[PDB]
């Protein structure tokens, strides 16, 4: 069996989405499907549900009004329609079924499918990031700040991978203004210290940007 | 006034045992983590051990790893510290100390006067 | 076990045969299947929305019968060859656990 | 709504060792509707426990669980390296259905109190009219410590941003960084910046400062 997620990505306040899951081989009539969602860092919601045939369907309250789960059964698909999206609507949704095959979204335990359809709600524009240095003092430590950029991820290594010992890069954080920003830290010896360079590589792609930021001892 | 008691602390021969003692008034420490420091002449005092809420379990530094044991009862409002194996540089003053943040951060605000605690 | 039920699942009218088959009374959501010789005849599903509202999924066409306790089956145009083996295969869904029970008889003699 | 609850939220246990997970309801939840996932990282939510007691197909013996009404447990009767994960209940009983925050389980091992470090903002950063101020927790455990921002000896509140790592592969420790942003215009206006450090391997809180120039 091979399921196949779509319809993600990444979308203004009051645009559109539709999220498909498509099973191959497996009977659609038997299941009962939901969407449940979980933001990042965070716990589980669940969005909506959905009997075998569509003619009963449920809804949590923080979606009741925008989005539609649907499914057409002659093509294996289940759809989640999203209308008039917030930025609170940005997680990772899950397409799940009841286990035992019922044809209930009710009163049936559930099981998920696949990995999740990424869906990020942002005003924000497509920004390359600014890296600072974090320069070190006085076992010391040191290292790069990535800031401002969108939309998520960054590839953050050290000396194009030369350095992997005591590299530590932290998950972004979202900041007031709707852009990105973390930190790569390097633990090193005081006496390597002296007189070695440290390079910090970002990439964003994105963005289709690269700095290669160089720290030193100011 | 929250007051902590330590008691217990004497002479033992090397590779022998001792059970320290810290009795709590003011507080009910049933709600509270309970830490053992140590603190050896000349040194900076050392973490020992700490003995979160039933159930929240007890965590131990390297250096009495093997060999101590935390242990509460809470009825008694009082902390226990079970020493094995003891060796010469044990030797210090033992303090008790109560963490203040009930999610377990040590605002360690108060403190016993220390027992000592002598091998040789 | 025999597979065998502890009552007659066999009703006579005039025309054909009702097959009942009983299920528990605490179910509430079910997959009822009416098998002759093996080889499925009839397949039907209750189950229940968050609204109560109930759907009755049979796919094969079927005359079939609810109750609280039981399901009934019609079946018609019967000639001596139809005489074999009849079972009642049950899924329960809803109250859990999941559970499948197979009851059964012999139609004709 | 049901609100559900889990204790603890972090479970600190060793390789081979059993666990109790707990979860509460803010109403009676009926028995046969309450559900145990287990998540990996990276992973999806995975069925483990439906009907309070009932184990889902496929699932190990190791994973047993019951409860009825406002208090449901989940018991692992030996920690499997993949067991070191999150675990959610759910309610299915009453629309909508609800989930708990989670249960982490994560490898217990010795304290490690964190080495604290602070970086002040680059000129580069400052002639853009940003200051961020960074303080760095390295190599701790367990995961709880407490990080405060002092300027000019005046706690901080509401402009700071933490990050914390996962538990390392080897270490078996956490690190956090924590992010101090403030205007140009506000951060010349003061003089020493500070991060106060508390956590369990401490005895007394540890500040690290600066003094701008
Ligand atoms: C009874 O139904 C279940 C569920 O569809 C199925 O797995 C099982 O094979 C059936 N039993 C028989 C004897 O057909």
């Amino acid at each position: 069996v091979q399921l196949v997620e779509s319809g993600g990505g990444v979308v203004r306040p009051g645009g559109s989405l539709r999220l498909s899951c498509v099973a191959s081989g497996v009977t659609f009539d038997d299941y009962g499907m939901s969407w449940v969602r979980q933001a990042p860092g965070k716990g589980l919601e669940w969005v909506s549900g959905i009997n075998w045939n569509g003619g009963d369907t449920d809804y949590s309250d923080s979606v009741k009004g925008r989005f539609t789960i649907s499914r057409d059964n002659a093509k294996n698909s289940l759809y989640l329609q999203m209308n008039s999206l917030r930025a609170e609507d940005t997680a990772l949704y899950y397409c799940a079924r009841d286990f035992y095959g019922s044809g209930s979204y009710y009163h049936v335990p559930f099981d998920y499918w696949g990995q999740g359809i990424l869906v990020t709600v942002s005003s924000a524009s497509t920004k390359g990031p600014s890296v600072f240095p974090l320069a070190p003092s006085s076992t010391a430590a040191l290292g790069c700040l990535v800031k401002d950029y969108f939309p998520e991820p960054v590839t953050v290594s050290w000396n194009s991978g030369a350095l992997t010992s005591g590299v530590h890069t932290f998950p972004a954080v979202l900041q007031s203004s709707g852009l990105y920003s973390l930190s790569s830290v390097v633990t090193v010896p005081s006496s390597s210290l002296g007189t070695q360079t440290y390079i910090c590589n970002v990439n964003h792609k994105p963005s289709n940007t690269k700095v290669d930021k160089k720290v030193e001892p100011k | 006034x929250v007051q902590l008691x330590x008691s217990g602390g004497g002479x033992v021969q090397x590779g022998x045992s001792l059970x320290l003692s810290c009795x709590a008034x003011x507080x009910x420490x049933x709600x509270x983590x309970x830490x053992w420091x140590r603190q050896x002449p000349g040194x900076x005092r050392e973490x020992v051990x700490x003995x979160x809420x039933x159930x929240x379990x007890x965590x131990x530094x390297d250096s009495x790893x093997g060999r101590f044991t935390x242990s509460x009862d809470x009825x008694x409002x009082x902390x226990x510290l079970q020493x094995x194996x003891l060796x010469x540089x044990d030797x210090a003053x033992y303090y008790c100390x109560x963490x203040x943040x009930x999610x377990x951060x040590x605002x360690x605000x108060x403190w016993g006067x220390g027992t000592x605690v002598t091998v040789s | 076990i025999q597979g065998s039920a502890n009552y007659e699942m066999f009703i006579f009218h005039n025309g054909g045969v009702q097959i009942l088959c009983k299920y528990p009374d605490i179910v509430q959501q079910f997959k009822m299947q009416l098998l002759k010789g093996g080889q499925i005849l009839c397949d039907l599903t209750k189950t229940k929305g968050s609204g109560n509202t109930v759907s009755i999924k049979s796919l094969k066409f079927c005359h079939s019968q609810l109750s609280n306790n039981s399901v009934s089956f019609f079946l018609y145009n019967l000639d001596h060859s139809h005489a074999n083996y009849y079972f009642c295969n049950l899924s329960i869904f809803d109250p859990p656990p999941f559970k499948v029970t197979l009851t059964g008889g012999y139609l004709h003699i | 709504e049901i609100v559900l609850t889990q204790s603890p939220g972090t479970l600190s246990l060793s390789p081979g060792e059993r666990a109790t997970l707990s979860c509460r309801a803010s109403q009676s939840v009926s028995r046969s509707y309450l559900a145990w996932y287990q998540q990996k990282r990276g992973q999806a939510p995975r069925l483990l426990i439906y009907g309070a007691s009932s184990r889902a197909t496929g699932i190990p013996d190791r994973f047993s669980g019951d409860g009825s009404g406002t208090d449901f447990t989940l018991s692992i009767s030996r920690l499997e390296p993949e067991d070191f994960a999150v675990y959610y209940c759910h309610q299915y009983d009453m629309s909508p259905f609800t989930f708990g925050p989670g249960t982490k389980v994560d490898i217990k091992r010795t304290v490690a109190a964190p080495s604290v470090f602070i970086f002040p903002p680059s000129d580069e950063q400052l002639k853009s009219g940003t200051a961020s101020v960074v303080c760095l927790l390295n190599n701790f455990y367990p995961r709880e410590a407490k990080v405060q921002w002092k300027v000019d000896n005046a706690l901080q509140s509401g402009n700071s941003q933490e990050s914390v790592t996962e538990q390392d592969s080897k270490d078996s420790t956490y690190s956090l960084s924590s992010t101090l942003t403030l205007s140009k215009a506000d951060y010349e206006k003061h003089k020493v910046y500070a991060c106060e450090v508390t956590h369990q391997g401490l005895s007394s809180p540890v500040t690290k400062s600066f003094n701008r120039g």
